[PDB]
């Protein structure tokens, strides 16, 4: 019998800062126990200040996105060359996703980008389209293995202040981009280290006010 | 006979250019854009004493944030405002916001010319569809069973049309208010109307950003008929 | 399928088939509505051109949309039955999905919705008929009367005509109806009712119909002797 | 393209009335006159066949009453192939309403299924309208014994007595004279023959020339039987009654 | 899942929880299980939470399409009814919803409907729904009243998804409230469970079993 | 849903400095049945591209149709069919993706694993795989079916990442291709020993060499291997 | 849903159904009608898969009424009974059978003559004195084939339907919060609101 | 006479009337002009309103990020035209990750014309489009008529009064070719080629409409006091 | 499970000289519940007899329909149907539903009202025709019936022997049968006389 779906394996990661958001994701693509890919392009640039991810089964995420990226060309075509707010595109989304309600898309999907008050904003979906405004998100292979750690340090969960012991919480203070980035990278490293489809190398791509940034940062090819 | 999609020998369809005709038949209806908010406002006229004239409903709302005001076969319109409400919601349902005027304006302007031998013939009415949003602000379309749409300061369609907008020509600036922007409204559908203008044969309405779309009561008409007595008397 | 287009515009914007239809309701028996304070009476003119007919059998003027609405008209009989037939699917289709029943202002919509649908529609003509359409909104106690015709368009009246000689008995309503104090009962109303058509019947036999509708779905027909004693009321009254 | 050559047979004139409706109406007045008398123990179908030959097979002939279930039957004027259409859609209606609620389809509901079907053919679809006119007697436990006519406009009303076809206006004259609402069906049998027999373009009336049949409640007991007549039976009923 | 809904003298109290999960994996701690219809109606979630989302959300859609052709406000009874009848249609092919449809309107009062992707619609004055539902249906049934204030209602509500959001290893994250009156429904805030259960249990001298 | 019948093994490929190479044994295998010894797997299309297949053998001649027509339509009403206009192997392959895609949502897919491999106009190295489930991916090594467990980690040796790609000739990566086709001999139960290489080089643009051979065996060290453990005749 | 009962007596029919709405583990509703009104002399409860049985009775329920109100007359309990077989009969074989089972009690004023009707999800009709749908006849059966008296008055119906619905409280293992009971004879419909 | 009753009837003389008539509708339609370099290609277009109150009827259309056109005739024609470019250079790209050719773009309109011109019940389409582009084989420029007729052109001016600006081209057919990697000049040129087509009026900041592509130039429309400098 | 076995019942039909006689059984259940004890299975259109067992909603859908299509024959014919004519359009019935069939075991029985001679025939699910001579069986005690009938039946039995014969036919084998039971009716019948006549037996 024929098995219309696949797992490609990798991992995604978005976080929303106060006025800037990133999208980031591993470069290795995987079928069973074989490599496909050390360098295959996960997280895309949609336009609009938009960065998008559809992680799971490649053939569904690159048709996903395919056809988000034509959305948002239509919505220009259409709508007077009105940018397609990051709330809009979410909702845009689950229409697609959803639309295959009955023989769905196997992927994970994360949005990132700015909101219109210009505050950072993550936005995240499950197969069949449902999807939520979040602060934090990890998603794919090794999801299981970053959420938790985004839940203690960015979040601040279980975290106390000393001298109180319980009573008083630890402040949320903001994190700025520096910071965020390098909780992406142990994130990842950590990751590599305990998931065998995680690996290669990790490309971030930064969202803000003057535009779409990329970083790419080497990741342990065992 | 002949087709219904048959262009004459000087390059315009027939059946198009007859729709408008009926058009001009049609109770006036009279549209003002400013910049505090667009105005729209209709002359009801009642074949009858004994009609009922509350029941007559030439202004309608398409959503929140975009009315509209028919001129002609008013039966046609019936469908065309089913269809701008649909798209309206459908547009907020797919893209959570509200949808733009112009782009609303475009979906109703598409039916105008799916007709031959589809429906059986063009609509025969047309209609002033005014709204707000953030992109381009307040703002007063003109639809016609053309396909066209023009964008317009002011407008006025139906049978004392090309007087009224001759009117609208001298009196409209860009630093209109909002009360004025009534005010001139009734006046001009006074001076086109065959009846004596009164709250009972006349309607009123506006969209403002705040408030929305809202017509008009027949109290609230009735002081600004009042105030407008007032103010021509006063020279 | 047959695709042709009939209902279409003329050189001066007239639709020609929609005002031929127009027409035909001229030719129809007369119609006529009228609504109290705390009623509606629908009076139907009955041609006696046509004796030894059966009138227990042959088809009622007045039908009944639901147990509280009810529709008259003027003009083609055979097409009257299909937009009656719609209406009542229409009424049940409401009550199944609203758990509520319809509006008098709803049916009237929906009804010349349909008429207005045969005017831009491919290889078919128009309704030749026009419609009265009475009855009280569900737990509701104002009266409604609203008025329907070939084109599509429709409207509330305080009191309304419709068919042959319809000129003469408007004329008739439009100075004997008064909209600050309409007919408060129910005699007063289903007299000023039979006054009107007796303006254009000719016998005040068998020639005059009249449907009584109250609140809460309480519609009842009057029969022969019932408007035989306004007939002669009337006439005894006008000797003076 | 085909638009040229379109008549266009569902049109209003300008006076407001049916083209094809109107000229259909003239096509049925020269067809043989079918007369319904409506009595208070039954009803009674008379019908006159159009200039026969000697040649001419009676006994296996059937041009102008048909059956269309047990309890109810129709005279045809008009169009005998038409005819012939209608009432195998009328027969099936009939059949339908038994399957669905198990009891015999109520006369007026099978009336108002055909009359709705003419209609139709006036209003859309592009087709010329049925020549046909109806009188269909029948009988339910409703209403009892009914009498009603339909033509191609698809209107239908109800009658004590009625004729369609040639000379109706001659004889609904002479049923409105004679027609009394306490007659039986032996008068109205002499009645309706005797209608037949003035309004008549041949020279006599005679039983080759004749169709005829009587919906009777003289059945054993409450039951309703038809009887469609024989040539000898109407041979037999023309000397009782005193025609020939 | 654990949503509850129930009609009193001040109005109707509807709580939610705020758990996910995909098999024994906590997804998400923040979802919002109440859908804001519109003013005056609100929506509960419990099953497949796309099904749920897409189709309460497209439901407001077509309120919103009933009041624009209507000129008045959609009946609860005819809001229900056309989720039901919806779901309906796709019965068989694999739809997973649990549902409570509440409002207000002038001539209903306060109503609730239960409505559910196998196609039953029930009205009723208390409802629990989703895999705690049980919890809940204990404390809601010894401490329900009619005659209850807005304030002890609020927190019976409140009370009833944290009793199910310890037991129930697939509900919890947080308490949402809404209060539904004749003027529309007003929200009453976010609770986190991990700050709520120790407040609850020190002042009310409730679970005594748990050491704190 | 159908199940692959005479079926077509290892398609492997990589980058060098100039261009792409691409090969792929001439068997087509019913089951265990080394059936048909003439297969040729690479189909060049025009002279920019070659395309690899494996897997299916009736659904690649399909495709093979496909490519044909596709060169076929591209040259209708256009003038520059031979220059500016051409196919490149970015358009064949995205072709190809889009019906692999297509088929496997109506569940109905060409059991196929393919390798696009070619030059593009500005002299850019292409080689992008696709198979029966839509799935896409690019990498300096590209390999199919067995070629992907064995190939790839040899080939990877050569060209680990982007940046090796400019220090590794057209000799020493047709050396690499090759030996990996003898490792395939000796380890694949579905191969054979001749084969088909082409190369796609930007100046000397495409090569296509048929009827090759696995040459250079190592065998003799077999005479010495007796019995299973124990055994010493 | 579980139990509905029937009982045909001299002057009227009796429908007793039950309260109960269990959906898995909890009842989610102990006051649940489960019957419709189709016409003024004709009631029908019903019974099967949650969703398809109200859906199913509505359905009914509005074929009927537009009858009504199209011929201005009321259709025999036998005439209402034959339409719902039909389309059972044809649910049977469609791409989703419509799971419900039905009883039809109604008065004919034609012949004066009370009648019950018991349908089950395949259209398979039958005319009884007493009838039920489920596990229900299993237990009320025997009682009622003792018990019953075709001449029996409305007052010894119930009588003899609360010896029944005592013996289901007794043997059955399903809480079923009790049964919601209704009569139809002449003039109409009634509900027993004390049982 | 006899023979425009509808498109599907030849006349004795072998004319298709309805086809003609059709034309007519382009003639009376605001002037825009067409012409391009070998590094970029410019249309500009007269926008024409309905009084003062009015607004000025939008003349140019963007279809692809390399292509676009101006219209002159029937506007809900040309929408739906200009929808049906959207949706083939979607298509190319989508399938073939291929800019479409502005030829085949050329080819892909003249085909849909004719359909209309060939078969009862329907029309022909009643507007005329100037569509530039940018793709692999440089600047381009067509004219598209709805008798299905496409041309590629150095130059050239659809609508009313458009003969004058046809024969300036003409004229600066060597000097504005030759003007490459200098946008505003391209323009300037463009602009003063349609002012030959002007009568009464004149070019005012909410009259005019221009739109560029080029080498490195994504299709963009210039309105309002974007065009304040070249007045 | 099994459509052909829920409700239960039996059919069975004979020939004597110048007369024909068909019998059924009353039961109607849902499996082992014994739901009614008046459901008959016989049902006659003119002058020709049709006994259908098998699963009920069926045996009532087919007796509506060829009450429907006998009553439009006689119409359109203008005589009744006979046996000989009405066994085909059994048959052709049941096969159009080839592959979505009737769940039915149908027996038809009458007399040529012309030549006057008796005649029988059995059919499956799905159309075929079986026209014995002597006897046909139908039902969930089918192989009963068999049973019986081969040994009690003889040729050219008058009309008030063949009744005996019938009747310990069906009911010997009902009692046999958990299915089949709750009353017994047998139809004698003759060229212009038909007598119905229900046999005591037990309720079990
Ligand atoms: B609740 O448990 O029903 C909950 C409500 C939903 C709206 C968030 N459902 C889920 O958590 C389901 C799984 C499930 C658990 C218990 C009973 C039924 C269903 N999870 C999801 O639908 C889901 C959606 N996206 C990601 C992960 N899980
Ligand atoms: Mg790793």
């Amino acid at each position: 019998q024929f098995n219309p779906y696949g797992d490609n394996g990798g991992t995604i990661l978005g976080i929303a800062g106060e006025d800037f958001a990133v999208l980031a994701g591993d470069t290795r693509n995987i079928t069973d126990y074989s490599i496909n890919s050390r360098y295959e392009p996960k997280v895309f640039d949609c336009g609009d200040n938009i960065v998008m991810s559809a992680n799971g089964f490649a053939a569904d995420g690159d048709a996903l996105v395919k056809r988000f990226k034509n959305s948002v060309k239509w919505y220009h075509f259409d709508h007077n060359d009105k940018k397609l707010s990051i709330n809009s595109a979410a909702r845009n989304i689950q229409h697609l996703l959803y639309g295959k309600r009955f023989f769905p898309y196997y992927v994970h999907t994360i949005i990132a980008g700015l909101d219109e008050d210009g505050k950072g904003a993550v936005y995240s979906f499950d197969p069949v389209g449902s999807y939520e405004r979040e602060q934090c998100r990890a998603g794919g292979a090794a999801a299981s293995l970053i959420m938790p750690f985004l839940d203690n340090q960015v979040n601040f969960k279980n975290q106390y202040e000393p001298g109180t012991n319980g009573k008083v919480k630890k402040p949320l203070k903001y994190l700025s981009v520096e910071e965020v980035i390098k909780l992406v990278r142990d994130s990842f490293t950590s990751a590599t280290e305990r998931h065998i489809q995680v690996g290669d190398g990790l490309e971030i791509l930064i969202v803000t006010k003057d535009g779409v940034r990329k970083e790419f940062y080497e990741l342990k090819r065992d | 006979d002949r087709g219904v999609s048959t262009f004459s020998p000087e390059g315009r369809l027939f059946q198009v250019e007859y729709s408008l005709e009926a058009i001009k038949l049609g109770s006036t209806a009279i549209g003002i854009a400013t910049k505090e908010g667009v105005v729209l406002g209709v002359e009801k006229r009642a074949t009858s004493p004994l009609l009922e004239s509350d029941s007559i409903e030439k202004i309608v709302e398409i959503d929140r944030h975009i009315g509209c005001a028919m001129s002609g076969l008013t039966a046609d319109a019936r469908s065309m405002i089913e269809h701008a409400r649909t798209a309206a919601v459908t547009h907020n349902l797919y893209y959570d916001e509200d949808i733009n005027v112009e782009s609303l304006t475009q979906s109703v302007c598409d039916l105008a010319l799916r007709f031959g031998e589809l429906m059986s013939r063009p609509f025969g009415v047309a209609l002033l569809i005014a709204g707000h949003d953030a992109d381009d602000g307040y703002q007063l379309f003109h639809a016609e069973p053309s396909g066209t749409f023009y964008r317009y300061n002011a407008k006025a369609i139906g049978s004392g049309s090309e007087g009224a907008q001759a009117e609208l020509l001298n009196e409209w600036h860009s630093s209109l208010t909002l009360k004025e922007a009534e005010l001139l409204v009734l006046k001009i559908l006074k001076q086109v109307m065959e009846e004596k203008l009164d709250e009972n044969n006349a309607q009123l309405s506006c969209i403002t950003k705040q408030d929305g779309f809202k017509i008009y009561d027949n109290e609230k008409t009735a002081e600004l008929i009042k105030e407008l007595k007032e103010k021509e008397a006063a020279e | 399928g047959y695709d042709r287009a009939l209902s279409i515009f003329s050189p001066d914007g007239h639709i020609f088939q929609v005002e031929y239809a127009l027409e035909a309701v001229k030719r129809g028996t007369c119609a006529v509505g009228v609504k109290g304070k705390n009623c509606v009476v629908l009076g139907c003119e009955r041609r006696s051109t046509l004796k030894l007919q059966d009138t227990r059998i042959t088809p009622s003027k007045v039908s009944k949309i639901d147990s509280h609405v009810v529709l008259s008209f003027s003009g083609l009989n055979a097409d009257s039955r299909i937009l009656i037939e719609k209406a009542r699917v229409e009424a049940q289709s409401h009550r199944l999905t609203l758990e509520d029943p319809v509006t008098v202002e709803y049916l009237t919509r929906y009804v010349a919705g349909v008429q207005q649908r045969y005017t831009q529609s491919g290889g078919v003509r128009p309704f030749g008929v026009s419609t009265l359409i009475a009855g009280f909104d569900p737990r509701d106690d104002e009266p409604k009367l609203y008025q329907t015709e070939p084109s599509g368009i429709y409207s509330s009246w305080s009191a309304q005509t419709i068919g042959r000689n319809s000129k003469t008995v408007r004329e008739f309503l439009e100075k004997n109806y008064d909209r600050k104090e309409p007919p408060a009962t129910v005699e007063e109303c289903v007299k000023l009712t039979v006054r009107s058509l007796l303006e254009v019947v000719q016998t005040g036999a068998k020639n005059i119909e009249i449907t009584v509708v109250k609140p809460d779905s309480d519609i009842v027909a009057l029969s022969s002797e019932e408007i035989n004693q306004y007939v002669t009321q009337i006439e005894q009254e006008k000797q003076e | 393209g085909s638009r040229r050559y379109d008549s266009r047979t569902t049109i209003f004139s300008p006076e407001g009335r049916l083209y094809q409706v109107e000229y259909a109406l003239e096509s049925i007045s020269h067809a043989g006159t079918a007369i319904g008398i409506m009595a208070s123990d039954g009803i009674v179908l008379a019908a006159e066949r159009k200039v026969t030959s000697t040649l001419l097979e009676q006994d296996t002939s059937t041009e102008k009453l048909y059956k269309l279930n047990d309890k109810i039957a129709v005279a045809v004027a008009g169009l005998t192939a038409d005819a012939e259409i209608l009432i195998n859609t009328a027969r099936i209606h009939a059949q339908n309403y038994l399957k669905t609620y198990n009891e015999d389809i109520p006369v007026e509901i099978l009336v108002r299924r055909l009359s709705d079907i003419k209609q139709g053919y006036t209003q859309h679809g592009g087709l010329r309208p049925f020549g046909v006119s109806f009188i269909y007697a029948g009988y339910d436990d409703r209403y009892g014994y009914q009498l009603y006519t339909s033509n191609p406009s698809g209107n239908y009303t109800g009658w004590k007595a009625i004729s369609v076809g040639a000379n109706t206006s001659a004889a609904q004259t002479l049923l409105q004279m004679d027609y009394k609402d306490d007659m039986k069906v032996d008068d109205a049998i002499e009645l309706a023959l005797k209608t037949l027999s003035k309004t008549t373009d041949s020279s006599a009336l005679t039983y080759d020339r004749l169709e005829f049949a009587t919906i009777r409640k003289g059945a054993n007991d409450g039951e309703v039987y038809q009887k469609i007549f024989k040539p000898q039976e109407i041979k037999d009923i023309l000397v009782k009654t005193g025609i020939t | 899942t654990t949503t509850l809904a129930f009609r009193f003298q001040g109005g109707i109290i509807v709580a939610v929880d705020s758990r996910a999960t995909a098999g024994n994996w906590v997804a998400s701690q923040t979802v919002k299980k109440v859908i804001e219809i519109n003013p005056f109606l609100l929506g509960t979630m419990a099953g497949g939470a796309a099904d749920c989302q897409f189709w309460e959300t497209w439901l407001g859609s077509q309120f919103r399409l009933h009041e624009l052709r209507e000129k008045e406000r959609i009946s609860v009874a005819a809001a229900s009814k056309i989720l039901s009848n919806l779901v309906y249609q796709y019965k068989g092919a694999g739809l997973s919803m649990g549902t409570m449809i509440c409002g207000y309107t002038r001539k209903e009062g306060p109503t609730i409907y239960y409505v559910d992707s196998d196609g039953t619609r029930l009205k009723g004055d208390i409802f629990c729904v989703g895999s705690g539902q049980t919890f809940a249906y204990g404390v809601l049934d010894s401490n329900y009243k009619w005659d209850l204030s807005v304030e002890d209602a609020l927190y019976l509500g409140k009370r009833s998804i944290l009793a199910a959001a310890h037991r129930d290893a697939y509900s919890g994250g947080s308490v949402n409230l809404y209060h539904v009156t004749e003027d529309g429904w007003i929200y009453h805030g976010n609770h986190d469970v991990g700050e709520l259960f120790w407040k609850v249990k020190e002042e009310e001298g409730s679970f005594n079993n748990v050491i704190g | 849903t159908q199940q692959p019948i005479v079926t077509g093994t290892s398609v492997i490929s990589m980058k060098y400095d100039n261009g792409v190479i691409i090969a792929a044994d001439n068997l087509g295998s019913y089951g265990s049945l080394l059936r048909f010894n003439g297969v040729e797997r690479l189909i060049p299309v025009g002279d920019n591209t070659v395309v690899g297949i494996s897997g299916d053998i009736s659904d690649m001649q399909h495709i093979e149709r496909l490519l044909k027509d596709l060169v076929t339509e591209n040259a209708y009403d256009n003038p520059l069919a031979d220059a500016e206009e051409a196919l490149e192997p970015s358009y064949i392959f995205e072709y190809l993706a889009t019906v692999m895609y297509q088929r496997r949502s109506k569940m109905n897919p060409l059991w196929n694993a393919i390798i696009v491999a070619g030059v593009q106009s500005n002299g850019d190295q292409f080689l992008r795989y696709v198979n029966l489930l839509g799935v896409t991916y690019s990498s300096p090594t590209l390999a199919t079916g067995f070629g992907a467990h064995m190939a790839n980690p040899l080939l990877r040796k050569v060209v680990d990442r982007e940046s090796d790609i400019p220090k590794t000739t057209v000799q020493v990566a047709e050396e690499a291709i090759v030996n990996a086709m003898r490792v395939l001999y000796y380890r694949d139960a579905r191969s054979s020993r001749n084969f088909s290489l082409a190369i796609i080089d930007k100046n000397t643009g495409l090569t296509f060499k048929k009827n090759l051979q696995v040459e250079n065996m190592k065998w003799d060290f077999a005479k010495d291997i007796k019995g299973y453990g124990t055994q010493k005749i | 849903m579980d139990i509905i009962l029937g009982i045909r007596v001299q002057d009227s029919v009796i429908l007793a159904s039950s309260k109960a709405v269990t959906r898995g583990i909890s009842v989610l509703k102990d006051s649940d009608d489960k019957t419709r009104q189709l016409s003024p002399h004709t009631l029908m409860s019903f019974a099967g898969e949650a969703g398809d049985t109200v859906q199913f009775a509505e359905y009914i329920q509005a074929n009927i009424q537009l009858y009504s109100i199209r011929e201005d007359y009321e259709l025999s309990p036998q005439a209402v009974s034959s339409f719902v077989r039909q389309e059972l009969a044809k649910s049977i074989r469609s791409r989703r059978p419509y799971q419900v089972n039905v009883l039809i009690g109604g008065y004919d004023k034609k012949k004066n003559k009370p009648e019950l009707y018991q349908i089950d999800y395949l259209g398979t009709k039958v005319e009884l004195p007493y009838g039920a749908h489920g596990y229900s006849g299993f237990y009320t059966f025997s009682l009622l084939d003792h018990h019953y008296r075709p001449d029996m008055t409305t007052e010894e119906g119930l009588d003899l339907l609360k010896l029944c619905v005592q013996e289901l409280e007794k043997r059955m293992p399903m809480d079923f919060k009790g049964v919601i009971v209704k009569i139809v004879d002449k003039d109409g419909i009634r509900q027993v609101d004390d049982f | 006479n006899n023979y425009d009753g509808d498109t599907v009837t030849f006349s004795p003389t072998g004319r298709l009337f309805q086809v003609e008539y059709a034309l007519e509708a382009i003639k009376q339609g605001s002037v825009t002009v067409g012409l391009r370099s070998n590094t970029h290609a410019v249309l500009v277009a007269l926008k024409r309103n309905a009084d003062e109150l009015s607004s000025y009827q939008k003349k140019i259309i963007k279809c692809d990020e390399h292509m676009g056109l101006s219209l002159a005739g029937l506007a809900p024609d040309a929408r739906v035209l200009s929808n049906y470019l959207r949706q083939q250079c979607n298509y190319s790209s989508l399938v073939f990750n291929r800019k479409l050719a502005v030829e085949r773009a050329g080819h892909l309109l003249c085909d849909k014309a004719q359909k209309n011109t060939q078969s009862y019940g329907g029309r022909p389409y009643g507007v005329g489009l100037l569509i530039i582009g940018y793709d692999k084989s440089g600047a381009h420029l067509l004219e598209f008529q709805p008798s299905g007729n496409v041309t590629e052109l150095y130059g050239t001016a659809i609508g009313a009064r458009s003969q004058g600006a046809k024969t300036y081209l003409e004229r600066t057919l060597d000097t504005f070719i030759k003007i490459d990697g200098n946008p505003d000049e391209l323009i300037k040129a463009g602009v003063e080629a349609i002012s030959q087509s002007l009568r009464d009026e004149s070019l005012t900041v909410d009259n005019l409409s221009i739109a560029i592509v080029g080498k490195d130039t994504p299709f963009t429309i210039y309105d309002g006091e974007a065009v304040a400098k070249y007045i | 499970s099994d459509p052909s076995s829920i409700n239960g019942g039996i059919v069975v039909a004979m020939t004597g000289k110048d007369c024909v006689a068909i019998a059924c059984d009353l039961r109607l259940g849902s499996q082992s519940l014994g739901v009614s004890n008046k459901f008959e299975k016989i049902f006659h259109y003119g002058h020709v007899f049709l006994g259908i067992t098998g699963l009920a909603t069926d045996v009532t859908t087919l007796n509506e329909m060829f009450r429907y299509k006998t009553n439009l024959y006689k119409l359109k014919e203008e005589r009744a149907i006979e046996p000989e004519t009405f066994t085909q359009l059994v048959s052709s019935s049941l096969y159009e539903r080839r592959f979505g069939p009737y769940f039915v075991g149908p027996v038809v029985a009458g007399i040529n009202s012309k030549s006057g001679k008796p005649f029988i025939a059995g059919f499956d699910l799905i159309g075929c025709i079986d026209e014995a001579k002597d006897f046909i069986v139908s039902g969930t005690a089918s192989d009963q019936l068999f049973g019986m009938c081969e040994s009690l039946y003889e040729p050219n039995l008058e009309p008030e022997d063949l009744f005996e014969t019938i009747s310990q036919a069906l009911l010997n084998a009902a009692d046999r049968d958990a299915l089949s039971g709750w009353g017994a009716v047998v139809y004698i019948i003759k060229k212009d006389e038909v007598v119905k006549r229900y046999l005591k037996m037990r309720q079990d």
